[PDB]
């Protein structure tokens, strides 16, 4: 390499050194609040002043500040300076920064929390040293002049290299933009891990959970035509859907619904990752809005289930805790709305799991499929393991008014079925 | 739609269409109401084709205003989508206008359709 | 017949909607303080 | 009045001269169709746009 | 699971057989059974502040190979006894070094572009042309213009090639006869 | 730190393919097609003309194709070799359809029937000289058939018997369809549509254990669409309007056996699902016939619009998942439109794909395999290898 | 009388000296019109302002035409409301993109 | 060549000489050189005089 490149290097590693009065002044200016000439004028203790009471006022609002108060906000961090102790202090007060941006993430429509980050961006110079947390964690708030602010005096990562166009510049950057700066493999895996960082430390709020996964399901939607970057793509966002639903928030556990829903519509997913998925949805299901989504989500993920094998009985394990999550009230009901959403494959499953796991509860799936319609090999498979059952035990009401509405609606099938194994002389003999 | 005056019947409908299809061959019509009411106001159109399809109607039936005014023959075509196809377009057309020609080799069949057309005025 | 029971196999498949490169743009302009089940309606609206 | 009706005809040729050579360099396939005469037109392609 | 470098050496030869990171280092050279040694280097994290969990994925460093079948024909590239041409059943085309092995290098089967303008054929997968049968040499005109001239199994003409600049020509000579080539050569 | 609700993360660190696998999709992937190229089927022995018509055979491995260098040129297919079987040159006679009959009470006949601008359709009985016969009369109907050339073949049920026998269909001048035998050549019956008959089709809907049903679907130029039942006398049992259209050149039915995908045994007929009707603007509206045999002003479940000149074919595939849109007006205008889904696949046909101008398609019946025939007389094959 | 004008003329309807003088010599002519003052307009920035100035006179000559020229209309809005939809995320897809290359 | 290594009498600013040719002239702590000169003949050594403005 070349003279002028290493030179380059060691300009971008002491970057934040004042080494006179014209770069102090370069560096000073860059404000959050005021113009560059009001901002080469103010001193510390009038920034740290008003930096306090916006303090003060943002810990009334939200009462965990006060931490931030002891020790990034103290009296001794007016004097404290950033390049001046060595990597152990830097990386110790880099998370205390980080732990500030996570939590003022959520804050940040409303001007206390401007004037209280002016003093991290002047005194520690996190807008150049602290830069990538400071934009993923504003990234949320693009179309606001906050965030024209953090572009205007940022120092751009080169992993958020497509905002540079819109960096001093009087206009937003666009949606589509959005979609180009999250569409990177290695942009996708430093916002999982912010994420896993925000759902760690709770505070993922629903604004950040909304721009998030509108981002997510259009990088699938922008990458919907080639398999490849789909499969790259997937142990990504599956795992941080498994992240999201391991969590407490519903907002947070329906986002990652959205997440579910959207991709196992854009790629055929294995079955097993299918019923893996239906498992951590289920075990740790507690809201109501959640139920909801969690309902939608599942019956869309077994209709979108190809091949031998999508309408099996799902496992013993699986269907006695989507029992204890979804009683038999709450799957009626559900299809008995008049919105018709499409549930045959998952229905099937789900009546061929009692017909092989409850043995107790087949008028409910009379019921049920009294009230819905299905299909061909779905009815064909239906009376397939009901003549399984008549011939394992013996054949009581239940199952005999299962056969005549059998027999009331399609009745060639069921002669079908038992021409293919059995008899109609035989089986009328049986019941 | 009950307020769609002269409405075509199948074999008349059929020859409109037939020769909305060799005058967009040609290049002799003009697809779209707005331009249709261009032509209406200049002057250069034959006849006009609407479609008693478009869910207002009152978008068309301005047209028929300036129409009894110069004397130029309209007619009602069932189908936006049959006429979007006869016009040879990609979208859905609401009215065309065939515009005037004198060596036009679509001539005879243009005054065939029109005197087809006026006599249901 | 196990070709009749696999065409029925394949017979019962219903039109679904795929996912195109433009099929989510048009959510970013509600994204805006609205909840986040209403979020998930919105995007089951456009998959169905 | 006279003149004036003149005037309006021969504007109407020659716009309408104009307009055909305007619609013949837009796109599509096209041939040169030439009649008895020399009167010569252009025979669009049976062809819908994209 | 960081990353996965599939197809890295042939199954059918072993598959991968040693792998090791030279320690202190980002980079572990593999070798295979199909006689190639090659290495692979991280290069640091693109995220300038979270770094251990945006692993940048391997990329390919130097390597040497030959080849992997036993060879099929043989020919000396010049009068000095430098270079040597050396064709195999792997369908590749090897220009060894008699003087020193880091400048043996393979012919590429990158094609030119055709001379009028029209398209060429062939599968859009591209895979290697058929085993060489026979070659001639003839270095009188190199650089100038083709300069190998070569003969495949079972197809009816014979491809040519550049030793200068170590890839194919932009001839493939036809038998005319709906004929394999048998055999070849050129002049002085 | 450590040694050794994760059930996703689980499955996620243990797999590394993520979709699935080889045999367990039993029903095509939209919108990125598997499909090969293999030798030129009539690359062996050449045309000397625009394949004016192509068709496989129902059970063997034969494709049969002819043009209107008056010739018919049999080819057993396969991958690497497709050779020339047998070439039969019927002197003064161009033919434009040519097609394999095989009957379905003995499946031994194997009749080629074969016609182009004449008064007059040749029958060629397969026999491995050659025995051809000649259809020449309409037994009292000449005035309104002037020409053989777009016939089709079906078969037909006495509905007294069990007895099936085949028809050839002929389409005529004004409206009419003049139904023969395809053994004795005698007129059973003629259907007649108000206004310029373009294309038909045949349906077959099964009614009892080895009973079935022959109805012929009729398009008038301006889109309105008559089926008849002709197992009895040829009367109309339906009458409706396509949505849309109004230059209709080519309707097709798939899902199940078509005059393309003929069944070879009477238990085999299945009724069709799809029905497309493609236009001169290149508009394919497509009907779902599993709910579109009721509402009499039926709507389209997709009008399809990709390749913007006039449709000469439309094929469906024998399981009924593909249908394929083509033009022999432009250069590589053929699309595989995949259904339910109606959507085109985005990958085939690309820009370097032979099309040329596609004046003929055909699909196997077995192998899951394209034929398609350009006007400089070569047929391209293809096999798409989910079959 | 306004109804029975085609969208060009409610695009261009209040620039009639600009219009005419840049028809009588060949020179370009305007595109706001008396209609550049609508609030869509003001939204819209650069030369989409002139792009939405075309598409709001095609949906105002649809919804006036409608206005005066219905009988059984209910002054409640609809035929307009849908209209503005129309307008609105047409305006969003043409200030979604951008003449940069990011 | 082998570099032949200068400071500023304050430590602002380095001077590098190499022995082919390659003198550079450079403020070491941040990252700004001014004065990169290949000059072709054997250079041997080199100095500031009163300032980084000037060297020898």
């Amino acid at each position: 390499s070349s003279l002028s490149d290493q030179l380059a290097q060691v300009a971008s590693n002491n970057a934040t050194v004042a080494l006179d009065r014209k770069r102090r002044q370069k560096l000073h200016s860059a404000s959050l609040i005021y113009n560059s000439k009001t901002a080469a004028t103010q001193d510390y203790d009038f920034i740290f002043e008003n930096a306090s009471k916006a303090l003060e006022e943002l810990s009334q609002i939200e009462p965990k500040f006060a931490i931030f108060s002891r020790t990034l906000f103290s009296e001794s961090s007016i004097s404290l300076d950033r390049n001046v102790q060595t990597k152990e202090e830097i990386k110790d007060l880099d998370n205390a920064i980080n732990a500030y941006l996570l939590l003022a993430s959520s804050k940040w429509y409303l001007a206390p929390t401007l004037h209280a980050t002016e003093w991290l961006v002047r005194r520690f110079q996190i807008h150049v040293k602290n830069t990538e947390m400071l934009l993923l964690s504003t990234l949320n708030y693009y179309q606001t002049p906050v965030f024209k602010r953090i572009l205007s005096i940022i120092k751009l990562p080169p992993l958020f290299n497509c905002l540079s166009n819109f960096v001093r510049s009087e206009k937003p950057p666009t949606a589509l933009t959005m979609i180009k700066l999250f569409n990177d493999m290695d942009f996708l895996k430093l916002y999982t891990s912010y994420l896993d960082q925000c759902i760690k430390h709770n505070a993922t709020y629903t604004n950040q959970l909304l721009f998030t996964t509108c981002c997510f399901i259009n990088v699938v939607a922008f990458n919907s035509n080639n398999d490849e970057k789909l499969n790259q793509l997937v142990p990504i966002l599956l795992e941080i859907s498994a992240k999201l639903l391991a969590s407490k928030s519903k907002d947070c556990q329906i986002a990652a619904h959205t997440i579910l829903v959207v991709f196992a519509t854009a790629l055929p997913l294995k079955k097993t990752i299918i019923l893996a998925a239906m498992e951590t949805i289920l075990s740790n299901l507690d809201a109501k809005e959640a139920k909801h989504s969690a309902l939608l989500t599942i019956c869309k993920l077994f209709q979108t289930l190809k091949g031998q094998g999508n309408v099996d009985q799902l496992p013993s394990k699986i269907f006695k805790l989507f029992d204890s999550k979804f009683d038999t009230v709450s799957i009626l009901t559900f299809l008995d709305k008049e919105d018709k959403p499409v549930c045959d494959k998952f229905i099937t499953s789900y009546t061929r799991s009692i017909a092989r796991y409850d043995r107790s509860k087949l008028n409910i799936i009379l019921s049920l499929l009294k009230k819905i319609r299905l299909e061909r090999y779905e009815v064909r498979l239906i009376i397939t393991d009901l003549i399984y059952l008549s011939e394992i035990l013996e054949d009581k009401s239940q199952l005999v008014e299962l056969f005549e509405y059998f027999i009331s609606i399609n009745e060639d099938l069921v002669l079908k079925c038992l021409k293919s194994l059995g008899l109609t002389g035989e089986l009328f003999e049986i019941r | 739609n009950p307020k769609a005056f002269p409405l075509a019947d199948a074999a008349l409908t059929q020859q409109i269409l037939d020769v909305v299809q060799q005058a967009a061959n040609l290049r002799q019509l003009k697809k779209g109401a707005n331009e249709a009411t261009k032509t209406l106001n200049r002057g250069i159109s034959e006849f006009i084709i609407m479609a008693a399809d478009c869910e207002p109607i009152e978008i068309l039936l301005h047209l028929p205003l300036l129409c009894e005014d110069k004397n130029v023959p309209y007619v009602f075509v069932p189908s936006r989508v049959a006429l979007g196809r006869a016009c040879g377009v990609s979208r859905p057309v609401i009215a065309a206008s065939i515009t005037t020609n004198d060596a036009s080799a679509i001539k005879t069949q243009i005054y065939a359709v029109k005197d087809k057309i006026e006599t249901l005025l | 017949d196990e070709e009749d029971i696999a065409l029925e196999f394949i017979n019962g498949e219903k039109k679904d909607k795929l996912v195109n490169m433009n099929s989510f743009t048009s959510m970013f302009d509600n994204i805006q303080n609205v909840q986040m089940d209403t979020f998930f309606d919105r995007v089951m609206k456009v998959l169905t | 009045v006279k003149q004036h009706l003149q005037r309006e005809t021969q504007l109407k040729q020659v716009q309408q001269r104009m307009d055909a050579q305007r619609e013949l360099l837009k796109k599509g396939s096209k041939k040169k169709i030439v009649d008895s005469s020399g009167k010569i037109s252009f025979k669009w392609k049976k062809q819908r746009k994209r | 699971r960081i990353h996965v470098l599939k197809n890295i050496h042939r199954e059918s030869y072993g598959g991968v057989t040693q792998a090791t990171f030279l320690n202190g280092q980002p980079i572990i050279v593999t070798s295979g059974g199909d006689n190639s040694l090659k290495e692979y280097v991280f290069d640091p994290s693109l995220s300038q502040g979270s770094g251990d969990v945006v692993v940048q994925p391997p990329r390919y460093l130097r390597s040497r190979g030959g080849h992997s079948q036993p060879p099929s024909y043989i020919a000396f590239a010049d009068s000095q006894s430098h270079f040597m041409l050396s064709a195999s059943k792997d369908r590749s085309l090897w220009s060894f070094s008699l003087r020193k092995d880091a400048q043996s290098q393979e012919m590429s089967q990158r094609l030119h572009k055709k001379q009028d303008g029209g398209r060429v054929g062939g599968s859009t997968i591209k895979s290697k042309f058929p085993e060489i049968v026979a070659l001639a040499i003839e270095n009188a005109r190199i650089g100038e213009w083709e300069n190998i001239i070569t003969a495949h199994k079972d197809e009816k003409f014979a491809r040519t090639w550049d030793m200068r600049n170590k890839r194919v020509g932009r001839w493939t000579f036809d038998t005319t006869d709906d004929g394999f080539v048998k055999s070849v050569a050129m002049s002085q | 730190d450590e040694s050794d609700i994760n059930a996703l993360t689980k499955i996620l660190s243990t797999t590394y393919n993520y979709k699935d696998t080889l045999s367990n999709s039993k029903l095509l992937p939209p919108k990125k097609l598997d499909i090969v190229r293999l030798k030129d089927a009539n690359a062996s022995h050449p045309s000397h003309s625009a394949i004016q018509s192509l068709s496989f055979h129902p059970s063997k491995p034969l494709l049969l194709t002819g043009g209107y260098d008056k010739t018919l040129r049999i080819y057993h297919i396969d991958g690497k070799t497709n050779h020339l079987v047998t070439s039969l040159h019927l002197v003064g006679s161009p033919i434009q359809t040519c097609t394999f009959y095989t009957s379905l009470s003995n499946q031994n006949q194997q009749n080629i029937f074969t016609a182009g601008r004449r008064r007059y359709m040749h029958s060629w009985d397969l026999s491995l000289t050659a025995k051809i016969e000649k259809f020449s009369r309409l037994y009292g109907h000449e005035s309104t058939q002037r020409s053989f050339e777009n016939f089709k073949v079906a078969h037909l049920q006495n509905s007294q018997t069990n007895s099936v026998h085949g028809i050839v269909l002929l389409q005529g001048n004004n409206g009419w369809i003049n139904i023969l035998h395809s053994t004795s050549g005698l007129w059973l019956m003629g259907c007649k549509i108000e206004g310029v008959i373009t294309d038909f089709c045949i349906d077959y809907q099964p009614i009892s254990r080895g009973k079935f049903r022959t109805i012929l679907i009729a398009v008038n130029a301006y889109g309105e669409v008559w089926e008849f039942d002709l197992n009895k006398n040829g009367h109309v049992i339906r009458r409706w309007k396509d949505q849309g259209g109004v230059g209709i050149t080519k309707i097709q039915v798939g899902g199940g056996t078509t005059t393309t995908c003929p069944a070879l045994q009477i238990s085999k007929i299945k009724q069709n699902r799809w029905l497309a009707v493609g236009s001169e603007s290149g508009f394919v509206n497509l009907y779902d016939r599993n709910n579109a045999m009721t509402s009499s002003t039926p709507t389209p479940v997709a009008a399809l619009d990709q390749l913007t000149t006039t449709i000469s074919n439309l094929q469906f595939s024998p399981d009924g998942q593909i249908l394929c849109m083509a033009s022999r007006a432009v250069k590589d205008a053929l699309r595989l439109v995949h259904l339910p889904s109606c959507s085109v696949f985005s990958n085939w046909p690309t820009s370097g794909t032979p099309l040329g101008k596609v004046t003929s398609v055909a699909f196997s019946p077995s192998g899951g395999l394209l034929a398609v025939g350009n006007e400089q007389g070569k047929v391209r094959l293809w096999k798409l290898n989910h079959y | 009388s306004l109804a029975k004008s085609p969208a060009s003329t409610i695009q261009i309807l209040g620039a009639e000296k600009a219009l005419f003088r840049a028809l009588k010599t060949k020179h370009d002519t305007p595109k706001y019109g008396l209609l550049y003052h609508a609030s869509l307009v003001g939204q819209a920035t650069g030369k989409n302002k002139g792009k939405i100035a075309r598409v709001l006179a095609a949906k105002a000559a649809v919804s006036l035409r409608y206005d005066a020229l219905a009988e059984d209309r209910d002054d409640s809005g609809d035929i307009g409301l849908e209209s503005r939809a129309k307008v609105e995320n047409r305006l969003s897809q043409l200030e979604g993109r951008d003449l940069r290359t990011t | 060549g082998p570099y032949h290594i200068k400071y500023a009498k304050n430590g602002t600013h380095l001077l590098i000489t190499g022995r082919k040719g390659h003198v550079a002239s450079m403020d070491w702590r941040k990252g700004q050189l001014r004065a990169e000169l290949f000059l072709n003949e054997t250079c041997h050594s080199a100095t500031y005089l009163q300032n980084e403005q000037y060297f020898a």
